[PDB]
């Protein structure tokens, strides 16, 4: 591969360069670098090719440049639509040529206001009950930035076995959703007062309770 | 314009082999170089290799020598990749873009995956096809359980229910097997649609 930064961010309206480091045998051999932007759930998108030639449809704000071993890509004006999954490409092959991607970068807009966690408990169904099982649902979905921390309580005393969480995603309003699951049995479930979801977001939590009765 | 259509998502048990389709139109097929890219779920892009469709020659990645087989058929401009021995690991979208053009002295320039497929994720695991156990979340939503592959799609009051609806992305159990939960935000049912199993469920939410 070519070591790309994990990720980078900058403020609206400014520029950042977005480095695609290399060996000798690609970026340093050749011209033919290329840059592609990835949204959530699309095919990537050509954006540069050729270290510094821009496609059709590609905005004059997206610069490409190299220097000996290094690629770099700079984003000039950054709009929040910008907000994507960076790759960089590169030929390369001696006497063997092949295609060599990068790790990737993604990249955050900042300015986004951040917006405290919106948590809603759901009990077990009893026609989910009659199936001699039992779930409750942690629902966290209005929340900037996008890092939780779920934690389950039954009568007020942790548990950890059978939590099945997923990890935060965006939504169309732009802020950030989780879900959390605790699978229990009946049994379980009809022998506790109380059961709770605590989510912690930026050293702050929000804990609902839910009761069989 | 240039568009390329790959074939549908297939779900397959470790060991078994598939077969991919990449349909080029808009463009002249033997023009240009053919290549495969995958991205497994949530993670970068890998290079696979190319093909020559006007020569049928092909290259691939080191990792890819041995289990990938690239072929062409002009006369309906389909190229066709047979993945061979599927590991689980070996779960990804796989993608075909177009490279630039196949004779020696280049015109117009290298533009590299100018153009891509919609994709074809390929799932494979040791799990069988399951039919998901939908039940209601009563107020104070649905909970789609249970179900491989993903898939799934929520409709509600037979897809009339549009505004309030929110549709959580899925966990993959120990089990192999993915849940989901979609909440609502004057007669409510649910009706979730498993394409890849055939699948529907009603049910009420009272």
């Amino acid at each position: 591969a070519l070591t790309q930064p994990a990720s980078v961010s900058g403020s609206p309206g400014q520029s950042i360069t977005i480095s695609c480091t290399g060996t000798s045998s690609d970026v340093g051999s050749y011209n033919l670098v290329s840059w592609y932007q990835q949204h959530p759930g699309k095919a990537p998108k050509l954006m540069i090719y050729e270290v510094s030639k821009r496609p059709s449809g590609v905005s004059n704000r997206f610069s490409g440049s190299k220097s000996g071993n290094t690629a770099s890509l700079t984003i000039s004006g950054l709009q929040a639509e910008d907000e994507a999954d960076y790759y960089c490409c590169s030929y390369a092959g001696s006497s063997t040529p092949h295609v060599v991607f990068g790790g990737g970068t993604k990249l955050t807009v900042l300015g986004q206001p951040k917006a405290a966690p919106s948590v809603t408990l759901f009990p077990p169904s009893s026609e989910e009950l009659q199936a001699n099982k039992a779930t409750l649902v942690c629902l966290i979905s209005d929340f900037y930035p996008g890092a939780v921390t779920v934690a389950w309580k039954a009568d007020s005393s942790p548990v950890k076995a059978g939590v099945e969480t997923t990890t935060p995603s965006k939504q169309s309003n732009n802020k950030y959703a989780a879900s959390s699951y605790l699978s229990l049995t009946p049994e379980q479930w009809k022998s506790h007062r109380s059961y709770s979801c605590q989510v912690t977001h930026e050293g702050s939590t929000v804990e609902k309770t839910v009761a069989p009765t | 314009q240039v568009q390329l259509v790959q074939s549908g998502a297939e779900v397959k048990k470790p060991g078994a082999s598939v077969k991919v389709s990449c349909k080029a139109s808009g463009y002249t097929f033997t023009g240009y170089y053919m290549h495969w890219v995958r991205q497994a779920p949530g993670q970068g892009l890998e290079w696979m290799g190319w093909i020559n469709p006007n020569s049928g020659g092909t290259n691939y990645a080191q990792k890819f020598q041995g289990w990938v087989t690239m072929t062409r058929d002009t006369s309906i401009s389909t190229a066709y990749m047979e993945l061979s021995r599927l590991r689980s690991d070996d779960t990804a979208v796989y993608y075909c873009a177009r490279g630039w053009a196949t004779y020696y002295d280049i015109l117009t320039g290298y533009s590299l995956f100018d153009y891509w497929g919609q994709g074809t994720l390929v799932t494979v695991s040791s799990a069988s096809t399951k039919g998901p156990s939908v039940f209601p979340l009563a107020p104070s939503g649905c909970l789609v359980k249970d179900y491989f592959p993903e898939p799934v799609t929520v409709s509600w009051n037979s897809g009339a229910l549009t505004s309030g609806v929110h549709t959580f992305p899925a966990v993959l159990q120990s089990s192999g097997l993915y849940s989901l939960s979609s909440v609502v935000t004057q007669t409510y049912i649910c009706n979730v649609n498993h394409k890849p199993s055939n699948t529907k469920v009603d049910k009420r939410v009272e």
